RNA sequence: ACGAUCAGAUACCGUCGUAGUUCCGACCAUAAACGAUGCCGACCGGCGAUGCGGCGGCGUUAUUCCCAUGACCCGCCGGGCAGCUUCCGGGAAACCAAAGUCUUUGGGUUCCGGGGGGAGUAUGGUUGCAAAGCUGAAACUUAAAGGAAUUGACGGAAGGGCAC
RNA sequence: CAUUGGAGGGCAAGUCUGGUGCCAGCAGCCGCGGUAAUUCCAGCUCCAAUAGCGUAUAUUAAAGUUGCUGCAGUUAAAAAG
């Protein structure tokens, strides 16, 4: 079956990025695609964006920017142990200086900074650049 | 050529399969 | 194929080893037949009792005549 | 009867049909003569085919606009007739037939013209497959 | 551009504009060319947007315009069909003009006879000048180019969309471009008609 | 930039193009910061200030380009006319 | 004595223009070697790599020719590289002394992670390919040196690059696509976009515009 | 590699293709492979119909032609000179014989 | 098998010709079973041409037809059959809109290769009447085998000027 | 009186000399000795650690030549017809 939405969007937009158009539309979606869209806003690499409703998937449109290079997209969905996230860190994404792993996990949405602040780690389902 | 390289192992098989079954 | 699920230990670890049988790396040092047909049953030295001493050949592009015992 | 010609002869041509033109010869044994004071060349052989070929310019000169030579006359008469005077044409010509979806498209401009509404609508099958 | 309804759309471009045809481009269409276009034939020609030609023909004057000193700038073809156009443009307007035969490595060889330092690239079209404009892709000078339906329209950074086969279309422009970037210039502010007619601009067999 | 204890993260700010929202390398060449004269608006006529556009260089193979800087002018205010 | 030529060397001359800035805004196709070699007049460190002769075949004997590799840099964010080929060992010598002086690129630099003191690496983990040579670079902090092959340790001291992590997935036995690989990684450090970038410049107007006063002269 | 962009033969999309066998040369090849050539032309390959007409019960007749879907293989035209090779990329574009 | 061809022609080539080619029933399981290139899923440039269905109707054309409807006609859509060009990008290049969206390493998942040879061999099992198919090592000889592209010369490959 | 491995590149030193003439030897790789030998045997000289040096065989790293991180299957060995 069509599966992963998450890495669909994490394809699809990469697919229309690096072609330069100013905003996307992704067919389907989901609240937690959301919620990563979320994330990346709080750190600004995308603007706002439009939630297209049609109760059949769910289409999303979000501009694209010029604050991105790329975010992954891991199945299988691993969990970070807290001892393991610096290595996550320093083995996947390219700076310190920005980008940020990204954790789902018992403390909410969050990146792996804010979740090394609140002390708590998870599965890993994104790091972006 | 490989063909015949093939064809020189086939008749070595049989004589090998007969010269072993014989006794 | 190449396929990356979680819990798939019991196709990747087995699959994993059987495609390692093919290293002489592996082959050379885990099976029986190394061991047990190394001219020696393996050492260092090998010591031993002269038989005979003669010359051997050498090819022709480094055309030569060496020393060589049987041992 | 004959050979074609050398560079040593090419150069000496368009050379001298650029600046001796004017007072270059009509004909061969008056190009020959020319080049005896107004050559330099070691021999007689060079002299000898380029008033031959100068006997070739002169055949080519008076011969219509002509693009294997380039003199005076011919850089002014056509810089001259180009210096031209337009007849009356900014209407560009006389009364002008235009389309209805020409109407139509001008209706977003608001705009018109002289107009008689040329009717080509129907049509017969188009670009071959 | 401006905001300005003088230089904007009046008849006084339309009455001409219609005459030459200005308002049918070619059949085919490229993909890039979509910006400029209103209503469609149901005869195979697709007429073109003279109001956005106008547009982007106003921004083609402010790029002629912000030539800060005119001595640097290029306007080139190589075809006669707009060799008369572009010197009777060039000499009136001061920045050099090539016609009809090009010489590769003029602007782009480090070292070369006619060494000639553009600052601004115009085309007659792009279909007409393949080597130029890709030597203007190589040194950074932007590129000015007429645009078709049917043209191809790569490294264009100002585009006049029009039709560019034809001598009255071509010279129609380049005959109200002229008063067009000088307006914008200054020099004419609105006061007269400018004397000279759209049949100087449209190519000759010189006989007169 | 180069911040105060040091954070230095630019030796320098390289040309930026806006023309797509991206950044371009060191070493380019379609990337041409092409300038525009500005109209006084009581004739229409050129007065000494600039209307800038910098695209990056890839996009001008796309032949984009022109539909760039239409949407940059439309923008800028300068071209105002839209049907 | 010397001269320059072309219009933008000649401003250099005409030193109205200060720094590589004034170049490195626009990529400018900078067509003449004295433009940097105005730019510096001395410290040019360099060092002559390598030389590998490339022949072709003929019924006589068959015509060779030999291509020289050099380097340049400053141990401070200037590097280049010159590769040329010559009938003599001589010319490729003086060929690679002039193609490494016009092929300067400097070098946007960063830290290992700390903000503080002076530039000695890569900004963050990078990767740089041609041939079949794909080299990734990571930075690594003081007192950790230079960890590389030959090549990319003098083509990353000399860069300026003083302590660095270097990776190959490739064969670094092609010493001259290897070359090239670990120079483009240091060529592209200005591609990555960080929130240190995503402004709008203020376009300091062309050499052109700002200084036509020279430049409409012939 | 393969120095041919449909190796010869139109088989794009559809199973294993007929055979037809060539007439100069008697040899079996797959049709899409083959060459096809539609000849016509009147009996006597020269203007000897003039001489038909000349001692003719009708002035001259409608001349019913001959028509045939010629064939050769690839190597008889080689050897027959229906076609020869084309550049590199001379091969891609395409004239075949009138 | 017979005539020629040629030192050998047991061959090409020419003349006959059992088995084969033909049908039916059960075997036999192979190759260049070659797009040498899994399958499902999405996306990424265009059109010169294509095939069916659903579909917007200028002008054709046919039945007493406008309204049932065939060929048309300019076309939209869907996944289908494809060529052309384009730096979308990848590779070592040929090249391929896929052999792309890969270190900026991760949508899912059956087969599977580990230097050359030895060797698809022995050996054991298993189907076969058969020939063999699947299964599958080891000692041993080796620092080279291999592809991709440029230049020389070869060609009884062709297409073109010229020498007594 | 302190040596152990070298004196061709790879791999840190001599385009060393008498020989010897593909001859012994060196060369883990290339090849070097086929009289005008930088690979042999000696003299000086220099290279490398140093009371050490390798030799030889198991062990690891380099390794992304086991691919979990993190392989390749057109052509290279590779996709069941």
């Amino acid at each position: 079956v069509r599966m992963n939405v998450l890495a669909d969007a994490l394809k699809s937009i990469n697919n229309a990025e690096k072609r330069g158009k100013r905003q996307v539309l992704i067919r389907p979606c989901s609240k937690v695609i959301v919620r990563f869209l979320t994330v990346m806003m709080k750190h600004g690499y995308i603007g706002e964006f439009e939630i297209i409703d049609d109760h059949r998937a769910g289409k999303i449109v979000v501009n694209l920017t010029g604050r991105l290079n790329k975010c992954g997209v891991i199945s299988p969905r691993f969990d970070v142990q807290l001892k393991d996230l610096e290595k996550w860190q320093n083995n996947l994404l390219p700076s310190r200086q920005f980008g940020f792993i990204v954790l789902t996990t018992s403390a909410g949405i969050m990146d792996h900074e804010e979740a090394r602040r609140k002390h708590t780690g998870g599965k890993i389902l994104g790091f972006f650049f | 050529r490989a063909k015949w390289r093939k064809k020189r192992m086939r008749r070595l098989k049989r004589k090998r399969r007969k010269m072993r079954q014989r006794s | 194929g190449k396929c990356r699920g979680l819990r798939t230990a019991r196709k990747l670890r087995s699959h994993r080893r059987d495609q390692k049988w093919h290293d002489k790396q592996y082959k050379k040092a885990h099976l029986g037949t190394a061991l047990k047909a190394n001219p020696f049953g393996g050492a260092s030295h090998a010591k031993g009792i002269v038989l005979e001493k003669v010359g051997v050949e050498a090819k022709q592009p480094n055309s030569a005549i060496r020393k060589c015992v049987r041992v | 009867m004959g050979r074609v010609r050398t560079k040593t002869v090419k150069k000496a041509a368009r050379v001298i049909i650029e600046k001796y033109y004017t007072r270059l010869g009509n004909d061969f044994h008056t190009n020959k003569r020319v080049c005896e004071e107004i050559a330099i060349i070691p021999s007689k052989k060079l002299r000898n085919k380029i008033a031959g070929y100068v006997t070739h310019l002169m055949k080519r000169i008076q011969r219509g606009p002509v693009r294997g030579i380039s003199i005076k006359l011919q850089e002014e008469e056509r810089e001259r007739r180009d210096n031209y005077v337009p007849e009356v044409s900014a209407l560009d010509q006389e009364i002008i037939e235009v389309d209805p979806d020409t109407k139509e498209m001008l209706k977003l401009l608001d705009f018109g013209s002289l107009s008689n509404l040329q009717v080509t609508q129907p049509t017969v099958g188009m670009n071959f497959k | 551009s401006g905001a300005l309804d003088v230089l904007q759309m009046k008849e006084e471009d339309v009455l001409k504009f219609l005459a030459a045809g200005t308002h049918l481009g070619g059949t085919n269409l490229d993909f890039q060319m979509e910006q400029y276009i209103y209503k469609r034939k149901s005869d195979g020609i697709y007429i073109i947007n003279l109001k956005r030609t106008w547009e982007k023909l106003l921004l083609a004057a402010r790029a002629i315009v912000a030539i800060e000193n005119p001595a640097d700038v290029s306007v080139i073809s190589s075809r006669n069909t707009g060799q008369r156009a572009v010197l009777k443009f060039a000499a009136a307007t001061g920045a050099t003009p090539i016609a009809g035969r090009f010489t590769p490595g003029t602007f782009t060889n480090q070292i070369q006879t006619a060494f000639r330092e553009p600052r601004l690239l115009v085309v007659t079209d792009p279909r007409a000048d393949h080597q130029p404009l890709t030597e203007a892709s190589y040194v950074n000078l932007p590129t000015i180019a007429l645009c078709n339906t049917d043209s191809p329209l790569r490294y264009v950074d100002i585009a006049i969309p029009c039709n560019n086969k034809g001598a009255h279309s071509v010279g129609l422009m380049w005959w109200m471009l002229a008063r067009e970037v000088l307006r914008m210039r200054g020099t004419i502010s609105r006061e007269h008609p400018w004397e000279v007619m759209p049949d100087l601009y449209f190519y000759r067999d010189p006989e007169e | 930039m180069q911040s105060n204890a040091g954070e230095f993260v630019d030796l320098y700010v390289p040309r930026k193009c806006s023309a797509s929202n991206r950044i371009i390398g060191a070493k380019d060449h379609a990337s041409i910061p092409m300038n525009v004269a500005e109209v006084d608006k009581v004739t229409g006529r050129f007065n000494g200030q600039s209307k800038t556009y910098a695209i990056c260089g890839a996009i001008r193979r796309m032949g984009e380009s022109d539909d760039s800087i239409l949407r940059l002018a439309k923008s800028h205010g300068i071209v105002s006319q839209n049907f | 004595e010397w001269m320059p030529v072309t219009k933008l060397g000649r401003l250099m001359k005409d030193v109205k223009i200060k720094s590589l800035e004034e170049i490195y805004l626009f990529s400018l196709p900078i067509k003449e070697s004295e433009i940097i070699d105005f730019f510096l007049g001395a410290s040019l460190k360099d060092e002559v790599l390598k030389i590998m002769p490339v022949q072709k075949q003929t019924r006589a004997g068959q015509r060779t020719r030999f291509k020289a590799f050099v380097a340049i840099g400053d141990y401070n964010g200037h590097v280049g590289l010159g590769v040329k080929c010559s009938k003599e060992v001589a010319t490729a010598i003086r060929g690679a002394i002039i193609l490494a002086k016009l092929s300067i690129v400097p070098v946007r630099r960063g830290y290992w992670g700390n903000k503080i003191g002076k530039p000695h690496t890569v900004p963050c983990k990078v990767t740089g390919r041609c041939g079949s040579v794909l080299v990734r670079l990571i930075p690594a902090p003081r007192g950790t040196g230079i960890v590389s092959a030959p090549v990319p340790k003098k083509l990353l001291m000399m860069a300026g690059i003083d302590d660095c992590y270097t990776s190959a997935r490739g064969c670094t036995a092609t010493l001259g696509n290897f070359a090239k690989a670990t120079f483009d990684a240091i060529s592209k450090t200005y591609s990555y976009l960080t929130p240190d970038l995503w402004k709008e410049t203020v376009f300091t107007k062309s050499p052109y515009q700002e200084f036509t006063d020279h430049l409409v002269k012939t | 590699t393969k120095k041919r962009r449909n190796n010869g033969r139109a088989k794009k999309g559809r199973g294993h293709v007929q055979p037809i066998r060539c007439t100069n040369c008697a040899r079996c090849v797959p049709k899409d492979k083959a060459i096809k050539k539609f000849v016509i032309r009147n009996i006597v390959e020269a203007a000897a119909v003039r001489d038909i007409s000349e001692a003719s019960v009708f002035d001259a007749y409608v001349l019913p032609k001959l028509y045939v879907k010629l064939h050769y293989c690839v190597s008889c035209a080689i050897h027959s000179k229906v076609v020869r090779n084309r550049s590199r990329e001379a091969r891609k574009d395409r004239t075949p014989p009138p």
